[PDB]
């Protein structure tokens, strides 16, 4: 046993991590950086041990030698006696979401429209839709496809950041952390909800979790699921209840990564921390809930039931799967 | 394909 130093991305995660640190009696402590890429460099330097990453960022971390440790597991759809920690993960569905009232927008008419992305380099927000678009258009000029976008982590003066809003004060426009109003799954879906954009690239669960009273958050509390449609790759639009037949890809769940030399320790500490603070952990809700943050998905997604053990001690390529890896590789050829 | 980005 040593202490595990977690890396928080931006100040809202830093505050949650400090609460966790306090509750864990400094079994976990906190390092903080402004972007996920900077947290990954902190882990490579050995100045932090671990953080939880979207698959696109697991690709970056894994090219640098970091390894997957445990994966987010949300509620299974299909029955299982299996304990959450031992259950195989079922990826999530990457979708393209639009307003029902924006009639006649389909997959085939996205050129020159306004788009909302979780962040450059993330799976559902970026790698899957821009990979598909580069391929279908035969051009690497994916920075000129949409007329304007919010794609946190792109050049703040470029059209890919034209729609980003920055923080409370309008500072930090387009930074890829939760201070940007339109960052991440919930930020990109808010960008669509507010009709800042015409299309949001998020995951199926985002739409459900921020509609029909599922969020009380001020911009979401009044949104109705029937006012949204999914874009299918065949050019059709479906209701958001049809994501199993109308998605862009199945994504590998977000997962914790660490240096190889610290993975075993990180895994043990985390399994013990979720026993205390995870979904009905000994001390959640009374002292601290590791997987809650009032819908902001800070450190972990709010829909996480547990962090689950991986089968086969996978390398990052085995975890992401060979198809997704080659999709990312192909897209990164553009820049 | 190649080296670490950093
Ligand atoms: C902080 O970490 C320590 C180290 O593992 C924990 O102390 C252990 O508690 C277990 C029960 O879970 C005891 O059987 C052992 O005596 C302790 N282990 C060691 C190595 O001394 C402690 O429970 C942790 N606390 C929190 C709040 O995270
Ligand atoms: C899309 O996401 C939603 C939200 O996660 C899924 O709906 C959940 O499904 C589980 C069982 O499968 C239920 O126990 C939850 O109550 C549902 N949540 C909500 C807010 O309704 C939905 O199944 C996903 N759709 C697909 C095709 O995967
Ligand atoms: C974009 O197109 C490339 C080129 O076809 C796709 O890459 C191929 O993917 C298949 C299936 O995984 C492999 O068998 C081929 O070897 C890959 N080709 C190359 C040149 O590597 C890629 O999957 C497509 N991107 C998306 C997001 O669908
Ligand atoms: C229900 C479900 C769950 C995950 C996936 C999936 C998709 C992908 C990809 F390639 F499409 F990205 N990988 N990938 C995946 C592959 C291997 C592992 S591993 N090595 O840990 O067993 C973990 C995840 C698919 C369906
Ligand atoms: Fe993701
Ligand atoms: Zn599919
Ligand atoms: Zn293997």
């Amino acid at each position: 046993y040593t202490r595990v130093v977690w890396c928080a991305v931006g100040p809202e995660e830093q505050k949650k991590c400090q609460q966790w640190s306090q509750q864990s009696g400094q079994n976990v402590t906190c390092a903080t950086a402004s972007t996920t890429d900077d947290c990954i460099v902190l882990v490579l330097k050995g100045e932090a041990d671990a953080l939880n990453l979207d698959g696109g960022y697991i690709y970056t971390a894994g090219k640098c030698g970091l390894v997957p440790v445990l994966a987010e597991n949300r509620k299974s759809s299909k029955h299982s006696s299996l304990d959450c920690v031992l259950r195989p993960t079922e990826g999530y569905l990457a979708v393209a979401v639009v307003k029902k009232a924006n009639e006649g927008l389909t997959w085939n008419s996205l050129k020159d429209k306004k788009s909302c992305h979780t962040a450059v380099d993330r799976t559902a927000g970026w790698n899957i839709p821009m990979g598909l678009i580069v391929n279908q258009t035969g051009s690497c000029a994916f920075d000129e496809f949409f007329s304007q976008s919010c794609a946190p982590g792109a050049d703040p003066k470029s059209r890919l950041c034209a729609l980003c809003a920055g923080d409370d004060q309008g500072l930090d426009k387009c930074v890829p952390n939760s201070k940007e109003k339109y960052y991440g799954y919930t930020g990109a879906f808010r960008c669509l909800a507010e009709d800042v954009g015409d299309v949001a690239f998020v995951k199926n669960d985002t739409v459900w979790e921020n509609t029909n009273g599922e969020s009380t958050a001020d911009w979401a509390k009044n949104l109705k699921r029937e006012d949204f449609r999914l874009l299918c790759l065949d050019g059709t639009r479906k209701p958001v209840t049809e994501a199993q037949s109308c998605h862009l890809a199945v994504a590998p769940n977000h997962a914790v990564v660490s240096r190889s030399d610290r993975a075993a320790h990180v895994e043990q500490v985390l399994l013990h921390q979720q026993a205390l603070f995870g979904k009905n952990g000994k001390n959640c809700p009374d002292k601290f809930c590791l997987f809650k943050s009032e819908t902001k998905n800070l450190l972990f997604n709010d829909n996480t039931e547990c962090l689950a053990k991986l089968g086969g001690r996978p390398t990052y390529e085995e975890y992401l799967g060979t198809e997704y890896v080659t999709a990312i590789a192909n897209l990164k050829k553009c820049s | 394909l190649e080296a670490c980005a950093f």
